[PDB]
């Protein structure tokens, strides 16, 4: 009982992902609570072998003196995914986040 | 002179997401089914 990579490169296809924010506290509770930052645009490539990749890099604006210890990704606006930042980060002016690349698999 | 300055702190993360997948399936060999009507018979020819 598994998905082919057939099945998989179908069903990727259809998450279209554009926006992302960040939190800091993990948005696996309401979304929307807890939001820090605001959307910035992304953009993801076709998918092959199950597996679809940020086209290029986004900066994403702290305000300042705020905190960041999770993120969310967003679409027509419903949250598709959500995580934890690599480290907890206290920007006590304002400053840049950076996300070289991010990545979605059903492997 | 002796000068200092300010510059915006960066940061870089490479954030990503994965899900999995799972399948399943039951069944038999059939024998007779299911039928409403289930009485004694006579056939004729």
């Amino acid at each position: 009982g598994t998905l082919t990579i057939d099945g998989k490169n179908k069903i990727l296809a259809t998450l279209t992902p554009t926006t992302i924010i960040l939190h800091n506290v993990d948005p696996t509770a309401d979304p929307t609570a807890n939001k820090v930052t605001q959307p910035v645009a992304i953009y993801f490539s076709e998918p092959d072998n199950g597996l679809i990749a940020s086209e290029d890099t986004v900066n994403i604006t702290v305000p300042a003196s705020a905190t960041v210890s999770h993120y969310s990704l967003w679409d027509n606006d419903k949250c598709v995914a959500t995580g934890a930042l690599s480290k907890p980060q206290f920007f006590a002016e304002e400053g840049i986040y950076v996300i070289s690349s991010v990545s979605v698999d059903l492997n | 002179r002796v000068h200092s300055y300010r510059g915006v702190l960066i940061i870089t993360d490479k954030l990503s997401v994965e899900a999995g997948s799972r399948a399943s399936l039951s069944g038999y060999i059939s024998d007779g089914g299911t039928s409403d009507v289930f009485t004694i018979c006579r056939l004729l020819d």
